[PDB]
């Protein structure tokens, strides 16, 4: 070939030899613990903060900097590379947050690759079943193509809000949280059309596309207050932690828990659906992995934090109040899709809607609400959905 | 043939022959070029692709081919396109292999790369702009 | 029904992503930018979030699995050559930083893009940041853990903060990714930074490491570039969905220009002076490189062909392969000069290194070689000799300047490749600049240009201050993290450095 | 200048010191605009403490931000700056301004002197950055036109630089 | 240290030396393809197949093998280590099976661990979202805890009839479908039995002992059928084709079939269970799975070795008018289950329950009998369960 | 309901793995054998199906790294 | 001690000094030793185990413990028994590790070993006839 064979420094015995006449006979530092200076939160250092805290070169003049002097190049005009004026909240140290999962790129990838195998191995094997056999093709054909489908977008909705937050959050394990959660709401998107396109090929006739799911949840009265809601967050903002609070705290702990597990889910187990819970196992075990590091980043450390907690729970205050408006008229719109289903006690009748209503947002004020010290009344909030009964 | 070679051209030359033509006035602007380069990190493999692929069947539908052996990786350049069907090399290789798993050790491409079904391609066409991609 | 086993391929479902975006008044990117990205563009990848995983976690188990079953066994980790052991802690570290913040660059064309097949190539190439973050991070990690000098691998991420040559590495792979028109930042990062220079940067880089003992850094960086070269692509993209925009017409070379010589000014010396002075073991010239892999290879095969499209070889061309020549060697007198504010050991070229040198850089023996060799006599590698070589440049009329906008180093007297000093008065500042291209995005764009130079803020204070209050010191607190011999003994300690009595000047006060 | 260490000196400790006696949001929101006037952008009137404004400036921004949620009703925390004036008109105002500029130099400066005056806290973050979105978008259309027709000669000029020294 | 540090050969420079001067500067052989002679099933020869055929050290008089002789060491008595007294059934070649999933060790274990890990991923989000509490209690304490906890005592029954099978059978593919499909019985049960101790850390009084479970499957009439058909598979007979024919292609394909998927499976989607779908979904993989691979070893291969193809079905129909009758019986004791659960109409009465029966005897006479030439009356079969009911 | 984050673990499950068992006449061994193997013996490593392929799967996934991509690089 | 070096006692003698012992009537049947014997493959967690967990808390809470380099695995030989708690391991690499992947690189033991909770024992004593075997 025209260029020299290069040996190995490893192997070829002449370069081996060299190398070892130059390597000193013992080690010129004895700390070995790689940014051994990173203050742990758990007992001791975590691979996961190793690899991640102060790879973002924030100076001094963003709380918690390491680094020192104005930014190499800022857009025309003047704004930072990164910057104060991209958020509302304040903080002592934006290096704080935690995601109590520790999950840098591989844990997060292998766990999702497990999730990616396994999938299609049930899903030939539920082929060969023929379980699809004994789902009620009304809800088959009616609500889950039409009303599961068209959910997709609310999923995609919530994914593209995080496109600002990648850019503009202020540091390492914060966007790594940020970007995590958008992946797995754009995968929640993406897995509901693959089980449209799975219920595709074994039923002759139902129609995958995404026309009728689309025109739905652009223009069926059922999703108009979600998907402005959804229009809202994403286009509407560009305050990064105003985004993943409405995202993620309000409108998906909300809307988005009562659409998937309270209506999807659980009447999937009504009417005989044994491939629909599969699926939403995977968007429930990703909504409780998320609420791990959204709790972290603004329950734990920034309502409390020492100078400015006080402070932030004024502006949290403020975006709950506004954000969970927009939900409570956004579940009174979709409620109406109840009259569309066969009337079942406990289930569908408007007891056992106002039971479903009482669990998210019971749970929402355990979870949230009492936590930020945001005042809510559990029972008008169910009487002002089912309003739209 | 060996105008693809690592070491082609001007890169023959040391010392002042090789400053006189570098600073020649007429290597001052960029000349297009209609090659590609693909990198392959070494692996079981992507060795067992080199020699039963890409330097048999490969160099025989495309004679340009020249593969030179970077310690690390293969450096590939060759005229035009360079085609790597994955379900061929799963044959090959008696294991499944999809064209993401033909990616897992693909490092480097100078050029125009895309997967469509099981082949990964690398073409010095202008894909979007002269020829539009496509679905399955 | 049929009972034939089926399953759902990634292609069968990423065919209908382009619908999944819906349209509203307020669906417009963020980002303030010249151009308009068309909403029909395609992706080259075909990739879903569960087949990305899938592909990663794959990669990620055999590059794990070489690095702490095989290598660890073999105790590879400490068979390398000390001059590119010491060299990986700027490498991987300075790298990262580019990794980082391209996590936010892509983020931003995501944002940007209209297609939601656009979106999705931008979004793999956010994922795969945070992977190659992590991935350079683990570098400098099993580096601590395993090779004879930790000091410097273990805590870059403060100990970077000390010296000048981070402050242009900032400027090309983090403010310049994030800092500006969404398309200018892609051409930075993409088209050029990607598509152009992690190749000498991330793959080349990997035969050096071996020449040189180092299988670490292989099994990794050829891994990272699996994802880049998706990444390419994404920067090609960028091109095409702006392609029918008038505005391209108006604006794309002159963002091309300026971006591509952004990205040269820093990495063309600096991967030179890592490489041929960072080695023992040498692959090649590194002007030889950079003609394969720039000016051949990325000019032809990107830039050539797409001259179809009014995009034009860039204007800054002919400077730049003047830097490809002599700028590493010009900013090698500085580094080795300025060795006390770095992190990592450094060793003069020997008497085999003096010769290749010359013979592949004819004219080097009579400059550079001269000057080192002096050093050498003058005690560069001795503790006990008083000497460090910045003021040795000072007192005999070399003196440093950084350009405010690149934040490269400069020595007007000494230098070979492209440049010259300007030196203007502006609102009762001065401010040094030091070639024609750099100085005419300063004067159209002053306010975002003004960084704060190591002079400036260490300006009158004493060097080995400024080292102790960065942290710049070993574990038992007094022994320099940065050395100018690669030996086990005779370390240089602060007050070794305090005996020289090197007080930081302002160099524009002369003017 | 003999600097003092980076992180902690006697100048940053002397401006926390005035900082501490801010007592309202009017008097906070004069005190961070008259600084950012003086100390910040290539038209500040004082380099003086160039090496430490960033952080006095963000310090500055902590008490006006806390004085804010401990003084003003939320709903003007959403739709006021602190000057008192209509967020919304604050930011159809400067989007006027530039539209209207003739030259980059007066483009340039409107841009600037917008984020001295409404930069966070004084202008709500949502609508600041919309609106220096808008203003760069603007600035980068005309100075990106022709960026190469002035010779170096005739944009030194224009500039207002004094040319201290040329190598030759 | 006392004893020497070993020199490396690959890498100290001495000994790298030497070796390199010993290696030849060509190959001595060209066929580097390893048991290249193995005659591949698919266009080309797989790893799985160069992996597995002829580690089985089998002479020419069992049929297929390559070897010669008789054993080293046999029996007292005799008894060879292999031999054909092992089974009825004869072939021209005992090699020829092929598992169409292609597993050797590697790909099966790491498609469990996937599950493995998962699995408890699941779980620690079930417990976070509180969605135990929508299940009806009366299904949770009464037919869950009891009747499928009863269940694993089937699964852990079918995993033991294995063990003989393990060492009796005669080629190494064979070997490999039957000891994973042991481990995936054994699995089953542990799932089973792990279903019943997550729910006992939600529901405070919930037993979760095997106590309730070991009385009913040993003495309640409803699995008496199944007990004895399990008892009579796993320790009545040797023969290692009957074992797994009678097991897995008879009676784990009818009863088992219906108690997994049309029982337990099925119900729990119309009692609101969204856990017991989690499990099921997995024995229900590995059901198609394991049933790929009997397919191929007794409907493919056996049913029409060139030779002995008709000489085998002779036993298959017979084995199989034998356990089916036993597999019918056992499914009349089981549909009694029925008389405890609220009737739910085309589901748990007596329609459905047909239905349910149509589907499970009427797959079964596809996938199996009609392939082997088994005459059956699916009706007939349907009708003679139903006098349970 | 109590909403803590739980699981099972592996050694929670392998407890009840001797009650698995049940007793019938045919219950024997049919391989001849001078011995009979006591009915309550314990074992030293507590493995279920789950995590014996957990386990055993992360053996293989750095043993063919070291294979197939840095040794025979 | 040294009586557990892999080259203790005979072991030392070379030529006919060692047949002489090799032979010796006494060494014709087996001595039965208190020892233990733990082998641990070489990899990047089981060298961190070694140095911070063996060959500091370890050998201090028993001193007999000898560790031997032979290349690919440490040798590794004490009086009584040895313990590794997986979850101190855990702890000191900052990543999870439970008793299972302690043993991913655990190669060989002579003596009794055995798994409760987060703890890896391997001991001399006769579990199951001497001590019984627990659940957790
Ligand atoms: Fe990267
Ligand atoms: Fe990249």
């Amino acid at each position: 070939q025209s260029s020299q064979v290069t040996k190995r420094g490893l192997t070829d015995p002449e370069r081996a030899a060299i190398i070892a006449a130059a390597v000193p006979d013992h080690a010129l530092d004895t700390q070995r613990k790689y940014h051994y200076f990173i203050q742990p939160r758990w007992k001791r250092l975590s691979e996961y903060e190793q690899l991640s805290c102060y790879a973002q070169p924030n100076p001094d003049w963003i709380a918690g900097g390491l680094d020192w002097g104005d930014w190499t190049q800022k857009f025309h005009g003047g704004r930072p590379s990164w910057g104060n004026e991209s958020t509302e909240l304040r903080t002592t140290d934006w290096y704080r947050h935690r995601d109590p999962a520790r999950r840098w790129h591989h844990p997060y990838v292998k766990d999702k690759s497990e999730e990616a195998r396994y999938t299609q191995r049930f899903l030939a094997a539920y082929s060969s079943e023929g379980s699809i056999r004994t789902i009620d093709p009304y809800w088959r054909d009616e609500i889950l193509n039409k009303y599961f489908g068209a959910l997709l977008y609310s999923e995609y909705g919530l994914f593209n809000a995080h496109s600002s937050v990648g850019r503009d959050c202020l540091s390492d394990t914060i966007r790594q949280t940020a970007v995590f959660a958008a992946l797995d709401k754009v995968d929640n998107a993406q897995m509901i059309q693959m089980e449209r396109l799975f219920i595709a090929k074994l039923v002759p006739g139902f129609d995958a596309s995404t026309d009728v799911p689309k025109k739905i949840w652009t223009t069926d009265p059922i999703y108009s207050g979600a998907r402005a809601t959804v229009q809202e967050i994403w286009q509407g903002v560009q305050d990064w932690n105003e985004i993943l609070w409405a995202g993620h705290a309000v409108y998906d702990a909300t809307f988005g828990q009562f659409a998937r597990r309270e209506f999807f889910q659980r009447l999937a187990t009504v009417y005989g659906d044994t491939l629909t819970p599969f699926f939403t196992a995977q968007s429930q075990t990703y909504f409780q992995t998320t609420r791990g590091a959204i709790d972290d980043l603004f329950v734990y450390c920034l309502a409390n934090d020492s100078e400015f907690g006080a402070h932030n729970r004024t502006f949290l205050n403020a975006w709950t109040e506004h954000y969970l408006a927009s939900s409570v008229a956004a579940l009174k719109d979709f409620v109406g899709l109840y009259a569309k289903v066969e009337k079942v006690a406990g289930a569908t009748d408007r007891a056992g809607v106002s039971e479903a209503l009482q669990r998210v947002f019971g749970d929402w004020k355990i979870d949230y609400a009492d936590k930020i010290g945001f005042r809510v009344d559990v029972d008008q909030k169910v009487d002002a959905v089912l309003a739209g009964y | 043939s060996a105008h693809n070679a690592y070491n082609a051209g001007i890169m023959q030359k040391t010392g002042k022959a090789f400053a006189d033509e570098f600073f020649a006035e007429e290597n001052q602007v960029v000349h297009e070029s209609n090659a590609v380069v693909l990198v392959l990190m070494k692996s079981d493999e992507i060795d067992a692709i080199i020699e039963d692929i890409v330097l048999k069947g490969g160099k025989a539908k495309n004679p340009s081919i020249v593969v030179e052996d970077k310690a690390g990786f293969w450096w590939i350049k060759a005229d035009g396109a360079i085609e790597i069907d994955a379900a061929e090399a799963g044959e090959l290789l008696g294991k499944p292999f999809s064209v993401y798993d033909l990616l897992i050790n693909v490092s480097s491409t100078v050029g125009r790369a895309y997967t469509l079904g099981t082949k990964f391609t690398i073409t010095s066409e202008l894909m979007g702009l002269d020829r539009a991609l496509t679905d399955i | 029904v049929n009972r034939a086993p089926v399953g759902v391929e990634p292609q069968e479902v990423h065919k209908w992503l382009q619908s999944f975006n819906w349209d509203f008044k307020e669906n417009r990117t963020k980002y303030p930018t010249k151009y308009h990205m068309a909403n029909e563009t395609k992706e080259q990848f075909k990739v879903i979030a569960k087949e990305y995983a899938r592909m990663e976690a794959a990669k990620d188990e055999r590059q794990f699995g070489t690095l702490l079953d095989g290598l660890t066994r073999l105790g590879a980790g400490n068979k390398v050559h000390p001059r590119w052991g010491e060299t990986m802690k700027v490498i991987s570290n300075f790298l990262e930083v580019g990794e980082y913040n391209a996590i936010a660059a892509s983020a931003m064309l995501w944002d940007s893009a209209t297609a939601a097949e656009q979106k999705n190539g931008y979004l793999a190439q956010v994922l795969d940041e945070i992977r190659h973050t992590h991935q350079c991070a683990f570098i400098n990690h099993y580096y601590s853990k395993h090779y004879h000098d930790p000091a410097g691998h273990n805590d870059a991420r403060r100990t970077r903060a000390i010296g000048p040559l981070w402050k242009g590495m900032k400027r090309v792979f983090a403010d310049g990714f994030i800092s500006g028109d969404a398309v200018e930042c892609s051409v930075n990062l993409q088209l050029v930074g990607e598509a152009c220079f992690t190749n000498p940067l991330i793959v080349a880089v990997t035969e050096w490491a071996s020449a040189n003992g180092d299988e670490i850094t292989p099994t990794v960086f050829l891994s990272v570039e699996t994802d880049e070269l998706r990444h390419m692509a994404n920067g090609y993209q960028t091109v095409v969905s702006i392609a029918n925009d008038p505005a391209s017409a108006k604006f794309l070379n002159t963002d091309l220009n300026n971006a591509f010589w952004t990205q040269q000014k820093y990495f063309t010396p600096v991967l030179g002076y890592l490489f041929e002075y960072g080695s023992k073991f040498k692959v090649e010239p590194w002007v030889k490189t950079w003609n394969r892999w720039v000016y051949e290879d990325w000019g032809g095969i990107w830039i050539g062909r797409l001259g179809k499209y009014g995009v034009e070889s860039p204007a800054s061309l002919r400077d730049a392969k003047r830097d490809a020549y002599w700028a590493h060697h010009d900013l090698a007198l500085a580094a080795y000069a300025m060795w006390p504010l770095g992190f990592a050991r450094l060793a003069l070229p020997d008497e085999e290194d003096q010769a290749w040198f010359e013979a592949n850089y004819p004219g080097w023996a009579d400059h550079y070689g001269k000057i080192f060799n002096e050093w050498k006599k003058l005690g560069y590698e001795d503790p006990k000799s008083g000497f460090i070589p910045y003021q040795w440049l000072l007192a005999n009329g070399h003196d440093v300047y950084i350009d405010r906008v690149s934040q490269v180093p400069f020595i007007p007297s000494l230098a070979k490749g492209t440049g010259s000093l300007r030196v203007h008065e502006f609102n009762g500042k001065k401010h040094s600049l030091t070639d024609d291209w750099g100085e005419r995005q300063w004067l159209i764009e002053p306010e975002r240009y003004e960084c704060h130079n190591v002079f400036e803020q260490y300006e009158g204070r004493e060097l080995s201050e400024v080292i102790a209050e960065g942290h710049g010191v070993r574990s038992d607190g007094k022994t320099l993290i940065a050395q100018p011999h690669t030996r086990g003994d005779n370390l240089w300690t602060l007050e070794d450095i305090k005996r020289a009595g090197c007080v930081f000047p302002d160099p524009l006060a002369k003017f | 200048a003999k600097r003092e260490p980076i992180h902690d000196n006697s100048i940053r400790t002397e401006w926390e010191a005035k900082i501490a006696k801010l007592t309202s949001v009017d008097q906070a929101t004069k005190f961070i605009q008259d600084f950012r006037l003086a100390y910040t952008s290539p038209f500040r009137k004082s380099y003086d403490i160039d090496v430490d404004y960033q952080y006095i400036e963000r310090k500055i921004e902590e008490k006006l931000s806390v004085l804010k949620t401990e003084k003003l009703p939320v709903a003007d925390l959403i739709t006021k700056a602190t000057t008192g004036e209509d967020a919304a008109a604050v930011e159809a105002t400067w989007i006027a301004k530039i539209k209207a500029a003739k030259s980059k130099y007066e483009a340039e400066r409107i841009h600037i002197e917008f984020r001295q005056l409404y930069k966070p806290p004084v202008l709500p973050v949502n609508v600041f950055l919309r609106t220096d979105a808008a203003l760069g978008t603007v600035l980068m259309e005309i100075r990106n036109t022709d960026y190469y027709g002035t010779p170096l000669e005739g944009l030194r000029k224009e500039r207002g630089v004094k040319v201290l020294h040329l190598q030759a």
